[PDB]
């Protein structure tokens, strides 16, 4: 079996730079008789199956930028994005398909860097349908910020609530590099009848005055 | 142009067998081979075998040997993988793709598959309008918290794709063998609530879809 090595594990850059990651295969990849190295690079975006960009080490697929370059021979090969755009967030995987087993190499993530952005925070009451449904979730949506770092403090009535609290960010974004985050607070609709006051605090290095969010169930 | 559609159940039980299809169109089946991999938790990717149409030609990985078996119905253009002795370890997203001179140079978009003893349930979906009396504001974020689902594989469609930008899906959090996850759109006032935005939430493991209209909570 063939054993391909990608390096770095993960990589961030700004938008416009040029970015390098290895591949590494334990055997070489030459074939003699072709004269050209059978490594393929892929690219995965979240969410989607991994899409071809070079084969044969050196040969972009149609309709693959020119940003993207594949080199190097034998075992040691690079893939080279000139100038790194927003879209370019993904997981870049080589595979040897010189020999079976084919085998994949772990995969180089690729992040993306731009300015340091603060959160635009909406909160949301327990639906009626929900309610109705003897559940009530406040749900609290910061969104477009950078750093992925975020805290997020729940308080009902002013009291800090922290058990039914739960965090869900974003895949970065395509578009402008940032990251979105939903915290949902999961209360019974008993519990949540009992009190009035609901808060989210978004606290992000951006600023040192959260960022908060309130709502009274009575005006809901 | 070229496309591959797979299809095949998602949920499966421990122990029992599932067969996965792929659907190929765009090119002649029989000109090219059909490979199989497995991702397993988003990350590592396993070539699992090859089969060439002409001649029912098959070679697997031997980590797959006995587990996966790779056929053709050349009548109708499509490769079958079927996976025997489901187990934990099988759980995971299953890809077709064409194999000739350029490697994998197009994918099918994946079969999830989950192997469980529990049954399937379908989401229960909660529409998020700011509700009481919040900022009107020049944009207003809706969202959708669809909730208590299983499997995972969930598509949130907002106004049939017309407000597809401005759209951020949060992924899955698995809490007492059920999913929930949230997606939230953000779009001008002059739209919301003056026109209707609506969440389709497709849960295809139960054959479900549920459009959620997003409602304002008082006159405007």
């Amino acid at each position: 079996d063939i054993v391909m090595t990608q390096s770095p594990s993960s990589l961030s850059v700004s938008a416009g730079e040029k970015v390098t990651m290895s591949c590494k295969s334990s055997q070489s990849l030459l074939n003699s008789g072709h004269q050209k190295n059978y490594l393929a690079w892929y690219q995965q975006k979240p969410g989607q199956p991994p899409k071809l960009l070079i084969s044969g080490a050196s040969t972009r697929e149609s309709g693959v930028p020119d940003r993207f370059t594949g080199s190097g021979s034998g075992t040691d090969f690079t893939l080279t994005i000139s100038s790194v755009q927003a879209e370019d967030l993904a997981v870049y995987y080589c595979q040897n398909d010189h020999r079976y087993p084919l085998t994949f190499g772990a995969g180089t993530k690729l992040e993306l860097k731009r300015a340091d952005a603060a959160p635009t925070v909406s909160i949301f009451p327990p639906s009626s349908e929900q309610l109705t449904s003897g559940g009530a979730s406040v749900v609290c949506f910061l969104n477009n910020f950078y750093p992925k770092d975020i805290n997020v403090k729940w308080k009902i009535d002013g009291s800090e609530r922290q058990n039914g609290v739960l965090n869900s960010w974003t895949d970065q974004d395509s578009k402008d590099s940032t990251y979105s985050m939903s915290s949902t607070l999961t209360l019974t609709k008993d519990e949540y009848e009992r009190h009035n006051s609901y808060t989210c605090e978004a606290t992000h290095k951006t600023s040192t005055s959260p960022i908060v969010k309130s709502f009274n169930r009575n005006e809901c | 142009e070229v496309q591959l559609q797979q299809f095949g159940a998602e949920l499966v039980k421990p122990g029992a067998s599932v067969k996965i299809s792929c659907k190929a169109s765009g090119y002649t089946f029989t000109d090219y081979n059909m490979d199989w991999v497995k991702q397993s938790h988003g990350k590592s990717l396993e070539w699992i075998g090859d089969i060439n149409p002409n001649y029912d030609s098959t070679v697997y990985n031997q980590k797959f040997k006995g587990k996966a078996t790779l056929t053709v119905d050349k009548s109708s253009s499509t490769a079958y993988m079927e996976l025997r002795s489901l187990t934990s370890e099988d759980t995971a997203i299953y890809y077709c793709a064409r194999d000739g001179a350029y490697a994998m140079d197009h994918w099918g978009q994946g079969t999830s598959v989950t192997v469980s003893s529990a049954k399937t349930t379908p989401p229960s979906v909660y529409p998020l309008a700011p509700g009481c009396g919040d900022t009107t504001g020049s944009s207003v974020t809706l969202g959708c918290l669809v909730k208590g689902y299983f499997p995972e594989s969930v598509t949130v469609t907002w106004n049939s794709g017309s407000l597809s930008s401005s759209v951020h899906t949060f992924p899955a959090l698995l809490q007492s063998g059920l999913y929930t996850m949230s997606s939230s759109v953000t779009v001008p006032s002059s739209t919301w609530p003056s026109q209707t935005v609506t969440c389709s939430v497709a849960h295809p493991a139960s054959s479900t879809t549920v459009d959620k209209k997003l409602e304002p909570s008082g006159p405007i």
